């Protein structure tokens, strides 16, 4: 899970 | 039963706010957020901790520095890693740079984390009201939220699972004397002092999870 920032 | 209020700011367990600039690492904000409410908790002591020591090494555990990231991985790293450290020896520079880890600069450290059950808005505030401060995702795409200033964010477009931000919950409460009405959620955010409420933001609580506030939400065990 990871949170797509940029 | 639980308070009708919380505001963890008061008790001395929150920084000032910071800034992430030009770096997606709002996940590493949230996550030593959540650490340094911890650290305070168990030592008394609030220290500033290293979002860029986060951002250099912890790309094993799956994060991706400046492109992204998740605050439960941050604990992971923390955890497998023995340490985190300072701030002020290990400073923020907005840019993925090399892995300058020191363990004689680590001021905090975690066994691995708790997660709070996805959705479950009550869960959540039991959550805050016992442990500190939280670490939770939320879908920010919003130019709303980009202009927010005043007032108890809602947002019609916001989605509950597609979420792309880290935060910190430092609290709730209500607006008026009935405290069941016109609640909020109180969040620090990372975009520094001068975005929306000193830094901060009310985002509605107990309608539905708006936002995705209560669907990935963790904290640091200490």
């Amino acid at each position: 899970i990871i949170l797509k920032e940029k | 039963d639980l308070p009708k209020s919380v505001d963890w700011r008061k008790k001395g367990y929150v920084t000032p706010v910071k800034n992430q600039k030009q770096c997606g690492s709002s996940w590493a904000f949230s996550a030593t957020g959540a650490l340094e409410g911890q650290m305070f908790r168990k030592t008394g002591k609030l220290v500033s901790l290293s979002e860029q020591n986060l951002v250099d090494c912890s790309r094993p555990q799956g994060n991706q520095g400046c492109n992204g990231g998740f605050m439960a991985r941050a604990f992971q790293y923390v955890k497998e890693n023995g340490g985190l450290d300072s701030e002020e020896s290990y400073p923020y520079v907005a840019v993925d740079e090399i892995c300058k880890y020191r363990p004689e600069n680590s001021v905090a450290q975690d066994t691995g984390f708790t997660v709070v059950a996805p959705g479950k808005e009550k869960a959540l505030m039991k959550a805050v009201a016992t442990v500190g401060p939280i670490s939770v995702a939320m879908d920010a795409g919003h130019s709303s939220f980009q202009f927010y200033k005043s007032g108890i964010y809602f947002e019609p477009d916001c989605s509950s699972k597609n979420l792309d931000h880290g935060v910190l919950v430092v609290g709730y409460g209500f607006e008026g004397a009935n405290s069941q009405n016109s609640k909020y959620w109180l969040v620090k955010n990372s975009w520094g002092p001068e975005w929306g409420s000193n830094g901060y933001v009310k985002i509605a609580k107990d309608k539905n999870n708006h936002c995705g506030i209560a669907t990935a939400a963790s904290y640091p065990n200490v």
